[PDB]
């Protein structure tokens, strides 16, 4: 289980900027960071 | 332009650099088909609209 936050790049995982493509075998569990890891923005 | 009166635009002879474009504020997305975002820097085109 990896732990990263991207911009939105949500169509892909720009991100050659640190190689984890769609045909890599796995599941994507994802949600918005604007409710917990945020501010006004 | 408006949707019904959209302006026609053709791009002429150009040495294109796309790596400076994808991080500009109006050019964040590339949700489409038929071209690749990591391959446009190596392709040649007859014209671009």
């Amino acid at each position: 289980a990896d732990s990263f936050v991207i911009r939105g790049e949500v169509r892909q995982i720009n991100i050659d900027y640190n190689k984890l493509p769609d045909d890599f075998t796995g599941c994507v569990i994802a949600w918005n960071s604007n409710k917990l890891d945020s501010k006004v923005s | 332009a408006s949707v019904y009166a959209w302006n026609r635009k053709r791009i002429s002879n150009c040495v294109a650099d796309y790596s400076v474009l994808y991080n500009l504020a109006p050019f964040f997305t590339f949700k489409c088909y038929g071209v690749s975002p990591t391959k446009l820097n190596d392709l040649c085109f007859t014209n671009v609209y």
